[PDB]
């Protein structure tokens, strides 16, 4: 969940991350 | 999705779906008190001379 925050600069590209799997799912 | 993406979500679901591991946290608080007051102290008082 944080971490998409920071990559989300990055791509600002398609980015959630799944709270249990505690997975990210970027495009 | 096109059948292109459907297989790509297909990879996604797989991947997110995976069956999420369990922890057994056991936490131990030990906490130990104690200590010492000691009140010792003499008074003496006489009528001719004096008290304290």
């Amino acid at each position: 969940k944080d971490m998409v925050e920071v990559l989300k600069g990055v791509s600002s590209l398609a980015i959630s991350a799944d709270e249990t799997t505690n997975a990210l799912v970027i495009t | 999705a096109q059948p292109d993406v459907m297989a790509e979500l297909e990879q996604v679901v797989a991947k997110l779906d995976i069956r999420r591991a369990q922890v057994l946290v056991e936490a131990i608080i030990v906490e130990i008190a104690d200590g010492d007051g000691l009140n010792l102290g003499v008074q003496w008082a006489n009528t001719n001379g004096g008290g304290t």
